[PDB]
DNA sequence: TGTCGTCAGGATTCCAGGCAGTTCG
DNA sequence: CGAACTGCCTGGAATCCTGACGACA
């Protein structure tokens, strides 16, 4: 009832202190010419001012409003990767753009992770053994603390912009089996504690389920003991992807 | 507005500024042709610090219009820190903004400082009528507050008839000081009732650290009351600290 | 799930240390969607939460006598004369915790409320009368419950009102219970749930073979008070047991207790006053036998077991300020400065600098372009023209560069641009993380020097603190008066009643604040410093006007998690007295409570408009949140759908779910959910303080720890590769660091070179481990003590000594026991 | 238990307690018929302090019965940092866990103190041939340990017959000073044979700086055994520290 | 990202010996 | 006509809150 007018003059205060700041900033004494920090309309304006696109707000009221947000953020990335509002650049891209705001969906758009956390999401291929796929995932800093839930939804998402795109199974070699449990037992004993103590054999079999191989970023100076693998950069550590 | 003071007695006078300004920074200086007043003030808002000097005590005090200006004695402290017992002094002020002080023992000494401008608002004494007057010199009181300070935080105060106990009371030990007639430093007092009131050292122990001896220094208070702690030197210049009780009920 | 619980909880403090007397859980007080008494936490490792509105524990205090705690005058009386701790406490679990891993099912407890409920229920069976519980009842039904049951009217309009402030005498409460054979009074009822019968059987042989007096009320053959002798029989249950009673010495006894109603009466009539035979009978528990050798059937009562660098300014100075970094020591040196900057150009006047606005004149003077690799400086239209290419290299056209200039007299024009020169300490940044390395207000930074407040690496201000939301709200403790809160906007009280009474129960509003001192005056000198920066920037008037600490309830703030690049709008609505404070359930959430942190950092709308700028994050990295990018404030709760359930949340005790806990019901049922929703003294004193007042109520029994140990041996193992590692840095020459080879000094600082010793920190831990063996004797460990004092002595090789020593040492005592053995 | 000490000045006892203080922390003052007593341990049992006092040193001396009291160090050398050279020293305590602290002068003070007790175990020293006795002043032993106290820690003093040195070694510092019946440093001598003893200079240093110049010092020592510095208060009173030398060369 | 130790460093007050003013055979 | 006996006061020094550093989980 009257909590509306109250929200009303609460918002009517803000439009009053937004008018004295654009008029302070009209001056101009600083690299700066707009506001910085706008209200949030809904869900929707928060996915858009966190990754965009400026525009597809009205798509996704519409969806979520009218079928239920899961299927709702699934048409919209499937209209995302189809490009129904335009082109925006490369297919990398569009699986980038599509994947951050498949994520900021679901999370709210509250965690900056699929803005900063994770940087880049790229797609290479086995010049090895069959010529199958990897999501190289150029991550950042502020990721190490991602949340179990933030980080679970990124692999389903994945997953499905990976089963979207239709690439091939990635073989998991012996090299790279032994690495990824080197570096699992590595963090476990002398990096930092974990959370859930894992198992070979489980993680053996995640590394062997999970259809194409990913591949993340470095995040401290620690060798390991087969040096120079194939499809990473370097030897250190995966902390992160860990 | 040009006014100068020559001035006989630096080192008094530099004494006198410091501990005029040991206590807090703000000090509004009122140049009159009845004499220089002063109104220092501090961020609480609980001591006022108001001295008046006369032309008696000045060698040559010519003024030419009464103002006010404010400034902080912590930055001018340096000056007057340094200078011998006999010398002389002339602060000199023109229409420009800038302030010389002429130093002269037996050689010239020119200053040309600028002039801040703080804005403040003077705020009169409370004169309420007490029921307790009390005449000392300053090193009992500057004894009595560094003991406290050092010892404890709270402190009563409770005068009678020629006697005047303060009881400086914190949580292990405890403090007492008693004066009374037997002690010569201690003048003649006006007191009625048993008066008490109730102090702390939080922003007491200041102008101790610059309380001379050669001052008298006389204390006017009640029940609870704000005391007027006013001081006299050469039976001429007064400067009195005006503080609210901070008592607890 | 409980002993999985119990076992998984070693991973975290000092293990093996549990109270013996009572179980280690607290009281579940199911409620929809942790809390413990503060007179615990008083009298005294998890998360903390408050709830004061409830009762206490109860302990025995030096005298001999035994007492409960109750307010907090008498938890600050009784806080230091505590001999033993008994029990623990009522502290409350809910049930709509969402909880995984198969969490089986809590048991329940014999309520008050769920008594009183099944009493009405019966009588309303019963004698045909119809009521409405929970609330006020109406005067023709209280009447006649009152004709009834032979109680006032008042009594039971207050005891439906409240039951647990108005607490029923036990004459009268046995008076009613005679009547429908309701099981006891649970506050009055004693923890029988660890004794054996035939240890029971003793205490009847020592109740019988006391001394008694009755009393006796409507029909009720109760009693008076019961005199004993703690030699009669084994104190130890007679203690444990947890009743207030009161001891005698000079009575030509050495020790003599004495019960009084209405707490004697509590344990006699559950024992039908001595009358009937009590015998031991196995697989049958004290309650059950009770039941059976009486016409009146109880409950059971405790049965849930749950268990730097301080930057103030944004300066790039480098190298070029040292350590300190002082501005004002820069410009009294008169040195210059090589940095990677961004300048500026005016085009009227021509000045170059890193300020934004040109100062000298009155317009603000552009950005230029240039060119690290080669000579050549363009602006932004002949950058944006040449498709940010320079042909004399091919490097992408950056706007900043690396040069050298000197702040020592650039610093007069922010020196003039102030107007204000009140400053005793300022230093700036010393390393750069964005990209672009964009400039930073010299004038809002002297300000905020003049200030004298802190600042994050994040580029605006904000500052922690914490709350915790609760069920209810009540103006009495958040300090506001019933006209403020109708000006504000409250007409209706919960139930719609007028506002008239300050102790107005209220439900708990989204948009009020229970906020801090220290928080209220980090704010108050914010609002301060951008009053004066407002006018001092632009002369504009002050919006807010706020110099005092009561002026700034009204207006709004932001509040922000970290993980969370949305910040919270919310109104300042409120206070607090205490160091913490109390939120709304809406305000944080999930997102915002396992989010690495638990406080959050509160802002004003005027600080980010005035000084957020994208430019303060870094390039790739970041922090433990990017930026507050957008604010938020509406979080409307199913409005127009399910606005009952989003208000009608407090005060209700499911009778369905009371009645089916002792079944083994799936704690994951969620048709039922549903259905029921609609340095070193401060820590090693707190650590040797915490022993002690575990050894006090375990009576004096305790064994050793391993997070000491889990502590030392990494302690030491760090110790040791610090020594062979020897990592040294010189001391002016802070960049270059020198080689574990020693060359004399520096090469280019002629002085000594800092060291990495960390061999403080183990020299003042041994005498932690050497007082834990000397309290306490274990095995395992003495290698481990003897291997570190043997190796701090053979690495400092007690060089003197007198013809009489006999130093006094349990590690020397154990040494040679040892050697003895051997 | 209750008794009272009233003395005209007391400086040298105030620095005496404030030495004893810096040595060490926990100690008991026993009070018999005969006077004060005091005999403070080291808590890395290196060093050993012994104080007598007898009754003919203050003005005022009643006791009641001899006991043991307990005084904390700290709270001792809170309270000796306003003692003036020219105030009335009043030490009253009586059945009740209160000592009374009075002075009589400008301003009556009095502050009364809680009593803790000590249960530091006594235990009286074996005798042990000195073999080597000298009597020498304060002043020069302490500007000496002054002078050889930067350079190194261990002081060697080497006694003959009619022969004294005291010599300070090092890698890259040498100090040397002789001493004999005709120097201005030396009272008098009772070496018995060629003794030589180094010594750690820190508790030295400290101690003989507590001490005034003008006050003499009479040091027993022999060829390694441990050495015992004494000296008198007012011609009536004893104090006597001890301590080990080091193994070393 | 939370904590804990070390180090130097400059501003501060307290102590002591030299400069100065003063009453005694 | 010279010598102790103070004030005092300013130099020398001990104390300490602040600003750097590294260590673990
Ligand atoms: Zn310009
Ligand atoms: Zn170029």
């Amino acid at each position: 009832p009257e909590m509306k007018a109250y929200f009303e003059s609460l918002q009517r205060e803000i439009d009053r202190a937004y008018a004295i700041a654009r008029k302070a900033r009209a001056q101009g004494k600083d690299p700066s010419f707009d506001v910085e920090v706008p209200q949030a309309t809904d869900m929707a304006g928060r996915v858009e001012s966190l990754v965009g696109p400026p525009g597809v707000a009205e798509r996704i009221r519409e969806l979520v409003k009218e079928y239920g947000k899961e299927i709702a953020a699934l048409k919209v990335v499937d209209e995302i990767i189809e490009g129904k509002f335009g082109d925006l650049g490369s297919k990398e891209k569009y699986a980038e753009q599509a994947v951050r705001t498949a994520l900021a969906i679901l999370t709210e758009g509250i965690v900056s992770a699929p803005l900063e956390g994770i940087a880049d999401v790229k797609i290479k291929r086995n010049e090895w053994a069959d010529g199958s796929e990897y999501l190289a995932l150029y991550y950042a800093g502020p990721i190490r603390s991602s949340g179990g839930t933030a980080q679970a939804l990124s692999v389903l998402v994945g997953d499905y912009v990976r089963r979207k795109l239709g690439l091939d199974r990635f073989k998991p070699s012996d090299e790279h089996i032994e690495r990824m449990v080197e570096e699992v037992d590595l963090y476990h004993r002398a990096v930092t504690r974990l959370q859930y103590h894992p198992e070979a054999d489980e993680v053996r079999l995640a590394m062997r389920n999970i259809p194409i191989e990913i591949t993340g970023e470095e995040t401290d100076k620690v060798e390991v003991s087969h040096r120079n693998v194939p499809g990473v950069e370097t030897n250190h550590l995966r902390g992160g992807a860990i | 507005m040009p006014f100068e003071v020559v001035f006989d007695g630096a080192k008094e006078f530099a004494d006198l500024i410091a501990t005029a300004s040991n206590l807090i920074d703000e000090a509004a200086f009122k140049f009159t042709e009845e004499g220089i007043s002063m109104r220092a003030m501090d961020p609480s808002r609980v001591v006022l610090i108001d001295l008046n000097l006369p032309e008696s005590i000045f060698s040559k005090y010519e003024v030419e219009e009464p103002e006010t200006i404010g400034i902080n004695m912590d930055q001018f402290k340096k000056i007057l820190k340094r200078g011998k017992a006999k010398d002389t002094l002339i602060l000199r002020k023109g229409d420009e903004n800038f302030l010389e002080i002429t130093f002269e023992g037996t050689a010239k000494r020119t200053f040309r400082l600028p002039l801040i401008d703080v804005e403040e608002l003077e705020l009169e004494l409370p004169e309420l009528p007490f029921t307790a007057k009390v005449v000392l010199l300053g090193e009992v009181l500057k004894e009595g507050i560094k003991d406290a300070s050092l010892v404890s935080d709270a402190i009563k105060f409770i005068a009678k008839e020629n006697e005047f106990t303060m009881k400086a009371e914190g949580e292990t030990n405890e403090v007492e000081i008693r004066l009374t007639l037997e002690d010569e430093g201690l003048l003649d007092l006006e007191v009625e009732e048993e008066t008490k009131s109730a102090y702390g050292i939080r922003y007491l122990s200041d102008m101790v650290k610059g309380i001379g001896k050669a001052d008298e220094v006389i204390l006017r208070f009640g029940n609870e009351m704000p005391l007027q702690m006013e001081y006299m030197i050469r039976d001429e210049g007064r400067l009195t600290f005006l503080l609210a009780p901070r008592v607890e009920e | 799930a409980p002993n999985k619980k119990y076992t998984k909880e070693i991973i975290g403090g000092r293990p093996l240390f549990a109270e013996p007397s009572t179980n280690g859980g607290f009281r579940l007080r199911y409620g929809r969607s942790w809390s413990v008494n503060p007179a615990t936490m008083l009298i005294l490792g998890c998360i903390v939460t408050p709830a004061t509105t409830v009762e206490g524990p109860i302990v025995r205090l030096k005298n001999g006598s035994v007492v409960r705690v109750d307010d907090y005058e008498t938890a600050l009386k009784v806080r230091n004369e505590v001999d033993e701790i008994l029990y623990v406490g009522d502290a409350l679990v809910n049930f709509g915790d969402f909880v995984e891993n198969n969490q089986t099912l809590l048991p329940a407890n014999y309520v008050e409320e769920w008594w009183v409920q099944e009493l009405v229920q019966a009588i309303k069976d019963l004698y045909e009368v119809e009521l409405q519980p929970f609330a006020e009842n109406d005067r023709e039904a209280v009447e006649e419950a009152a004709e009834y049951l032979e109680v006032d009217p008042d009594f039971l309009w207050n005891l439906l009102k409240d039951p647990l402030r108005v607490k029923p005498d036990v004459e009268t409460a046995i008076h009613l219970s005679t009547v429908l054979d309701i099981p006891f009074h649970p506050y009055y009822t004693l923890y029988w749930n660890t004794l054996q019968p035939e240890e029971v059987e003793e205490l009847q042989k020592a109740l019988l073979g006391a001394q008694i007096e009755w009393a006796e009320f409507r029909k009720n053959r109760f009693a008076k008070k019961v005199v004993l002798e703690n030699d009669k029989n084994i104190k130890r249950y007679l203690e444990l047991l947890g009743l207030p009673h009161r001891l005698e010495r000079v009575e030509k006894k050495r020790k003599v207790i004495v019960v009084e109603y209405p707490w004697s009466a509590a344990l006699l009539t559950p024992l039908g006053n001595l009358e009937w035979e009590f015998k031991a009978k196995p697989f049958y528990t004290v309650i059950d036998i009770i039941n059976e050798n009486n016409r009146i059937k109880l409950r059971d009562r405790g049965i849930s077991w749950i268990g730097k660098p301080p930057v103030q300014v944004l300066f790039p100075i480098g190298l070029a300020g040292g350590q300190s970094r002082d501005i004002k020591k820069a410009a009294e040196e008169g040195k210059t400065a090589r940095v990677e900057i961004a300048f500026f150009k005016c085009p009227k006047c021509g000045h170059v600098g890193p300020e934004h606005l040109c100062p000298v004149c009155g317009t603000r003077k552009e950005l230029l372009w240039h060119c690290p690799k080669c000579g050549a400086d363009y602006p932004e239209s002949d950058a944006k023209d040449f498709n940010y290419r320079c042909p004399k290299c091919d490097v992408e056209l950056k706007p900043y560069a690396e040069r050298e200039i000197k702040p020592a007299d650039l610093l007069r024009q922010a020196m003039d641009n102030v107007k204000v020169y009140g400053i005793d300490r300022l230093k700036g940044v010393k390393g750069m993380t964005s990209g672009y390395k964009m400039a930073e207000p010299l004038e809002k930074g002297l300000l905020r020097v003049k200030n004298d407040v802190y600042v994050f690496k994040d580029g605006t201000i904000r500052f922690d603190a914490t709350d915790a939301p609760i069920t209810h709200f009540k103006p009495k403790e958040i300090g506001t008066s019933v006209e403020k809160l109708r000006e504000l906007g409250y007409t209706h009280d919960f139930e719609g009643k007028p506002l008239e009474r300050d102790d107005q129960i209220l439900e708990l509003k989204v948009q009020d604040v229970i906020l801090p001192y220290e928080a209220g005056r980090y704010l108050l000198k914010v609002a301060r410093f951008i009053d004066d920066l407002l006018e001092k920037f632009y002369g504009l008037p002050r919006f807010y006007n706020a110099e005092k600490m009561e002026d700034l309830v009204g207006h709004l703030v932001i509040g922000l998690a970290p993980h969370t690049s949305a910040g919270i709008i919310g109104r300042i609505i409120g206070f607090s007295d205490v160091l913490v404070g109390y939120a709304h359930p809406y305000y944080h959430a999930a997102k915002r409570r396992n989010c690495d942190g638990d406080e959050d950092a509160v802002m004003l709308l005027l600080d980010a408009l005035l000084n957020f700028s994208k430019y303060y994050l870094p390039e790739k990295r970041g922090g433990k949140m990017d930026a507050p990018l957008v604010v938020t404030t509406r979080l409307d709760p199913r409005e127009v759908d399910s606005e009952v359930h989003n208000m009608d949340v407090v005060r209700y005790y499911p009778l369905e779910f009371y009645k089916a806990t002792y079944e083994l019901k799936s704690p994951k049922e969620v048709k039922v959910i549903e259905r029921v929703e609609d340095g070193d003294m401060e820590e090693k004193v707190a650590r040797q303080l915490a022993l002690a007042e575990r050894i006090r109520a375990v009576d004096e029994h305790h064994v050793a720890e391993t997070i000491i140990n889990s502590h030392l041996v990494p302690d030491l193992r760090g110790n040791l590769r610090s020594f062979t590692r020897q990592e040294f840095r010189c001391v002016k020459c802070n960049t270059k660091y020198r080689r574990p080879p020693l060359t004399g000094k520096c090469p280019k600082c002629g002085g000594k070179i800092v060291l990495t010793v960390s061999k403080g920190a183990i020299e003042k831990y041994l005498p932690t481990a050497k007082m834990l063996v000397t309290k306490y004797r274990v095995k395992d460990y003495t290698r481990q003590r003897i291997c570190i004092t043997e190796k701090d002595i053979k690495t400092l090789f007690e060089k003197q000594r007198t013809l009489m020593g006999f130093s006094a040492d349990i590690c020397e005592k154990m040494v040679k026991e040892r050697t003895g053995h051997s």
